[PDB]
């Protein structure tokens, strides 16, 4: 949602234009197997422990 | 070189302008194809075996 | 040089000596145009700083190579190597006519011999074998002898 | 102190001038003005500068050159020139007769006709230089005549100025001083032929700038002045607003050059931009400088931070893509298709491929590959160049094959087979040729060679050269 | 006999500063370019990084530009681009 305040508030907006969903990358998914796919092939992250 | 000049003027082999790129089974290998896939860039038309 | 996908490849070298050259002429150019002290001044500090970075980096504020965040290698790291203290000569080096695999018993074995794969041997012996080959007249041409063993 | 850092250093030894106030602009603008134009003026008070306009013009109107090399603009077309030019040589050949006190009136006036032109820079900067490698000339003499006196003959410098200045061509100096009877007058009487001898050329300088050396010297040198001048208050204008720079070169960043390297060739362009400023029009120096420092930078930028230099209207091409194909990003779900771009340009469409390849950066031959050791890329790059030596051998063998084959051939048959090629010997033969030099020519050696192959064709001297070809 | 002239067996490596003359001695030529290749035709920018004038040729015993290409034209130096044909080894030297 992108908010343009009328300046000198009381802050209120000339105009909010709500944009719908933008697409920002694609994200991994992991299989029930718990593992995911990168290029054709099953992939591990492993836990970290620090 | 004319060496070679000689011998392609003697029998009769005209050099071709390709060299062969082939993908050859690597050397001591040896199995029965399974399966095949062919990827063709959008755009290009999709050969026989496609 | 080239490389696949139409792609180049190249030393870090190219990138400071670049760099170098441009602003040592830079500088002829602002000779000539009679600049302003500070100027003449800032881009001979400059071009020590470029040539400091191309003989050895580091010495200084460390440059980087182009769109890629690693300092660019400079000659004193073409010359040091790396691993540890070698120049090529030390560390080790890639040798012809040379194999390995694992290894197994043979008791039959006497302590003066040791079983040695078949194919190995023809590989490692490969000019050897067309040499022989060729001299008792089995093969008529060198590239015969190859597609003989072939 | 120094952080040793070039960028600090060059950023605290520029903060040591002040802004320029308001009124300091016009002041050193003035400065400026009064400087450039008195060099001006010292070229038109130059006779051979005109002689030169003119020569040069005769040159013009005799097709040996164009307009554009010797003039843009007058102070404001071929015909409008043909005139004013005219003009110039008008008063020139006034001013030329006149030179038996009143001259003095209308030498004024060539140079204003003088400066009506607008010059090439060029041939401004050609005239210049000749005037000052004629002083050069006129030293050389001055310096020649004065080392023979007091460093050879043994002469006071006192007494040496004293009747030099005003002559130092004529013998009231020389001949009427050596009889004097003093005691470096009588002195003289060994030098006397190399000086006398060198005072030819002095007198020659006179008659070829039209000037007497008196004159001669104080042109060029209130012209030196002048110059001094121009060059002392652009300076100051240039060291006053190098903040500006900084302040343009900081948008350009990470383009790939450095800090230090945008700020410089910016500050290229300010000093341009005090070079073409006119303070008359009323125009805000800053703004306008704004453009001349952007541009600079622009322009070197895309000229030298690629390490394969792509010409110009290039880059600006890619960017072009580079715009649209950001539009149709998540709007087009995954991305508009590599095909997908240029129907918004206009193009062939063809030239996305080519564009996206070479322009792409070459890597980074010490990238390294996995395992972090010294396994870094650049000693991954195999060379194709070389020859295997498995070739080298079947070569070398190929020599014996083809020698021993042709051994067993005729003489004649060995000699024009060896000769209509190359084997063993420099370059080849051409067919015409190899009768030439068989004294028989034509078919006839055509045909021995058509035989021989022929001979060489059969399983007897066909055999061993048979495997040669896989 | 005579000491030597060039190219023999040789013993004691000895290493010193260099002077600007010297320098001038290993040199066949003043880089005087950032540029490095055409952006095109890949081939070599004259007075750059790389540069067949300079340096060497591209391919063995063919120069530049091309007017001679042939093996039997070696310690010529081109008219057109002086590249003199030699191989391209010679690339790796100069
Ligand atoms: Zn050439």
């Amino acid at each position: 949602r992108l908010v343009i305040y009328e300046r000198e508030a009381p802050e209120g907006t000339v105009k909010d234009i709500k944009e719908q969903e933008v697409y920002m990358g694609e994200i991994p998914l992991m299989t029930d197997n718990g593992t995911f796919v990168i290029n054709g092939t099953e992939r591990v992250i492993v836990s970290q422990l620090h | 070189t004319p060496e070679e000049k000689l011998l392609r003027a003697i029998f009769g082999e005209k050099a071709s302008d390709v060299k062969d790129s082939s993908l050859r089974v690597p050397n001591g290998v040896s199995g029965t194809v399974i399966d095949v896939q062919v990827f063709t860039r959008d755009g290009v038309e999709k050969d026989k075996r496609a | 040089v080239p490389l696949d996908g139409g792609r180049f490849a190249t030393s870090d070298l190219n990138d400071l000596y670049r760099r170098v050259i441009n602003r040592n002429n830079r500088l002829k150019r602002l000779l000539d145009l009679a600049a302003p002290d500070i100027i003449v001044r800032n881009e001979k500090r400059m071009l020590q700083e470029a040539v400091d970075a191309l003989l050895d980096n580091g010495r200084r504020g460390r440059a980087i190579t182009g769109s890629n965040k690693r300092p660019l290698k400079s000659l004193a790291d073409m010359i040091k190597g790396k691993q540890g203290r070698f120049r090529q000569n030390l560390l080790g080096k890639r040798v012809d006519y040379s194999g390995r695999s694992v290894i197994t018993v043979g008791p039959y074995l006497r302590l003066h011999q040791c079983g040695l794969p078949k194919k190995m041997a023809l590989e490692l012996f490969k000019p050897f074998i067309y040499g022989k080959l060729e001299l008792r007249g089995l093969a008529t041409t060198i590239k015969a002898a190859k597609k003989m063993v072939e | 102190g120094r952080t040793t850092d070039p960028v600090r250093m060059y950023m605290r030894e520029m903060g040591t001038v002040e802004l320029l106030t308001r009124e300091g602009e016009i002041d050193i603008a003035k400065r400026i003005e009064d400087g450039i134009n008195q060099v001006q003026c010292s070229v038109a008070e130059y006779p051979e500068a005109i002689t030169y306009l003119l020569e040069q013009y005769d040159r013009v109107e005799a097709e040996e050159a164009r307009l554009s090399d010797l003039i843009t603009g007058f102070v404001d077309d071929p015909e409008l020139a043909r005139e004013k030019f005219a003009e110039l040589r008008a008063q020139y050949v006034v001013t030329r007769d006149t030179i038996k006190a009143t001259a003095q009136e209308e030498i004024l006036k060539l140079s204003e006709v003088f400066k009506q032109f607008r010059l090439v820079p060029k041939q401004f900067d050609y005239l210049v230089n000749s005037m000052r490698v004629m002083m050069d000339r006129v030293r050389t003499q001055e310096r020649l005549i004065m080392k023979l006196c007091v460093e050879q003959c043994k002469m006071p410098k006192k007494n040496f100025i004293t009747l030099f200045t005003g002559n130092e061509t004529s013998d009231t100096w020389f001949n009427a001083a050596i009889a004097m009877n003093k005691p470096w007058s009588e002195k003289l009487h060994d030098v006397s032929e190399e000086v006398h001898r060198a005072l030819q050329k002095l007198q020659q300088i006179e008659e070829e700038t039209g000037l007497t050396i008196e004159q001669v010297k104080d042109i060029n040198r209130r012209m030196s002045i002048g110059e001094a001048k121009a060059r002392r208050a652009k300076k100051e204008m240039v060291e006053a607003n190098l903040r500006l720079v900084i302040s343009i070169a900081k948008k350009y960043t990470n383009r790939g050059l450095q800090f230090l390297d945008l700020i410089q060739e910016g500050n290229i362009g300010l000093m341009k931009a005090v070079d073409k400023f006119e303070y008359r029009r009323g125009y805000k120096f800053s703004t306008y400088a704004t453009w001349w420092i952007r541009q600079a930078i622009t322009r070197s930028i895309a000229d030298q931070a690629r390490t394969i230099r792509i010409p110009v209207h290039m880059i600006e091409t890619i960017n072009k893509l580079n715009r649209i194909s950001r539009q149709m990003l998540q709007e087009m779900g995954r991305e508009p298709t590599p095909e997908e771009l240029a129907e918004r340009m206009l193009m062939p469409e063809d030239k996305i491929r080519k564009v996206l390849k070479i322009a792409k950066e070459p890597i980074s031959m010490e990238t390294p590959i996995g395992d972090d050791e010294d396994s870094h890329l650049g000693d991954f790059i195999e060379d194709t160049t070389l020859e295997l030596p498995l070739d080298s051998a079947t070569t070398e063998s190929l020599r014996a094959a083809t020698h021993d084959v042709l051994a067993g051939l005729t003489a004649r048959e060995a000699k024009v087979l060896r000769m209509r090629f190359g084997i063993d010997m420099n370059t080849d033969y051409t067919l015409e040729e190899v009768g030439k030099q068989f004294d028989v020519t034509r078919e006839r050696i055509r045909q021995i060679e058509a035989k021989a192959l022929r001979k060489l064709r059969h399983p007897s001297r066909s055999e061993v050269l048979r495997s040669f070809l896989d | 006999l005579k000491a030597q002239t060039k190219t023999e067996e040789f013993d004691a490596i000895k290493i010193a500063l260099a002077s600007p003359d010297m320098i001038r001695s290993w040199s066949f030529g003043e880089v005087k370019k950032p540029e490095t290749i055409n952006y095109r035709t890949f081939k070599p920018e004259r007075d750059g990084l790389f540069c067949a004038r300079i340096f060497g040729p591209v391919k063995d015993y063919e120069c530049l530009c091309g007017k001679y290409k042939r093996l039997k034209h070696r310690g010529v130096i081109c008219e057109k681009c002086g590249v003199e044909v030699t191989q391209t080894k010679v690339r790796r030297e100069r």
